[PDB]
């Protein structure tokens, strides 16, 4: 399956501009992992099936989605730096990594 | 603590070719699975995956000419090694490690071309 | 008179093990199997009682409706009267029963990479159960004369084991979706 993905451009004037992140996907996809990253050094920590968090990470996250179609919401606070998304899946071979690319300043 | 961590890295030459290991530590290679993820500079990252108890092996690649994987298994080190990946690939590289799940644990080795 | 749906019942997601199975109830409304007719492609069907022909100017009672993820060997063991691990253990069918069984294979949806270890089943049991009842318990299994006193240790085993369904799954291994119905002919 490949997926696709779009991201906005865009200047902020306060926290609480609610976020959405988007990724569309060819062909029908069962599991999906959820995945947040800096930029500029790139360790890897997840949000993983039943979007339940990792260790360490806030608790302001919820996941929901539609076939083809993955959404997950937040609200507040250092998200509006730190979030960059990928969007993975793991039902079977090979494994896409997908693409994109995501900014705020 | 478990750890992955990165052993000799590639390093700038005119000729093409290039290589890279990874060792593991806190964690035997027969006990749970290691995966391997490459970026591109200024690009989403490329992934080549396997799940193994251990000897199993899984590929997809859009070129595979050359190309299986490598391993040492006395749990010293992975191994990686192309013509011409220099130009082709490996800006940087990435030594990751699966369980069943949420015990997912990434380790980053940079690439000099 | 309206749509009951089905579609809720069959389409949906993420239903249950085989353990701790489901039942739902299905009142006041178009049986209109034709859209059922045209739009499955389930892989098997098997009525018993009745006939795929003479099903619509049917009256049905009370219609109740279960579903189960499983291997493709219990997809022959749901029929009635066999034996083996489900038959003795889970889920037991009776002979007398008036139902139709659908099943279609999930491979694209339930299968993991790595496994799908959230489906669970149960292994010993003193005794074999009666039909429709389940049990939700753990009391530790002892294998020899002495006890293992409720804690881990020599012939003592924990009731509960994982399923594991993989990309290149053995194909009569991999995972199914099945759905049972069960009708009176007694009342509108
Ligand atoms: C099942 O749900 C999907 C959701 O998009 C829909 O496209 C499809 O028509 C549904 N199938 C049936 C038989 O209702």
């Amino acid at each position: 399956q490949i997926v696709l993905t779009q991201s906005p451009a865009i200047m902020s004037a306060s926290p609480g501009e609610k976020v959405t992140m988007t990724c569309s996907a060819s062909s029908t996809v069962s599991f999906i992992y959820w995945y947040q990253q800096k930029p500029g050094s790139s360790p890897r920590l997840l949000i993983y099936d039943t979007s339940n968090p990792a260790s360490g990470v806030p608790v302001r996250f919820s996941g929901s989605g539609c076939g083809t179609s993955y959404y997950l919401t937040i609200s507040r606070m250092e998200a509006e730096d730190a979030a960059t998304y990928y969007c993975q899946q793991w039902n079977t071979y090979p494994l896409t990594f997908g693409a994109g690319t995501k900014l705020e300043l | 603590q478990v750890q992955l961590k990165e052993s000799g890295p590639g390093l700038v030459a005119p000729s093409q070719s290039l290589s890279i290991t990874c060792t593991v530590s806190g964690f035997s290679l027969t006990r749970y699975g290691v995966h391997w993820v490459r970026q591109p500079p200024g690009k989403g990252l490329e992934w080549l995956g396997v799940i193994w108890a251990d000897g199993s092996t899984y590929y997809n690649s859009a070129l595979m000419s050359r190309l299986s994987i490598s391993k040492d298994n006395s749990k010293s080190q992975v191994f990686l090694n192309m013509n011409s990946l220099q130009t082709d690939d490996t800006a940087k590289y990435y030594c990751a490690r699966d369980g069943r799940g949420y015990d997912d644990y990434w380790g980053q080795g940079t690439t000099l071309t | 008179t309206n749509l009951c749906p089905f579609g809720e019942v069959f389409n949906a997601t993420r239903f249950a093990s085989v353990y701790a199975w489901n039942r739902k109830r299905i009142s006041n409304c178009v049986a209109d199997y034709s859209v059922l007719y045209n739009s499955a492609s389930f892989s098997t069907f098997k009525c018993y009682g009745v006939s795929p022909t003479k099903l619509n100017d049917l009256c049905f009672t009370n219609v109740y409706a279960d579903s189960f993820v499983i291997r493709g060997d219990e997809v022959r063991q749901i029929a009635p009267g066999q034996t083996g691990k489900i038959a003795d253990y889970n889920y037991k069918l009776p002979d007398d029963f008036t139902g139709c069984v659908i099943a279609w294979n999930s491979n694209n949806l339930d299968s993991k990479v790595g496994g799908n270890y959230n489906y669970l089943y149960r292994l010993f049991r003193k005794s074999n159960l009666k039909p429709f009842e389940r049990d939700i318990s753990t009391e530790i299994y002892q294998a020899g004369s002495t006890p293992c006193n409720g804690v881990e240790g020599f012939n003592c085993y924990f009731p509960l084991q994982s399923y594991g369904f993989q990309p290149t799954n053995g194909v009569g291994y991999q995972p199914y979706r099945v759905v049972v119905l069960s009708f009176e002919l007694l009342h509108a």
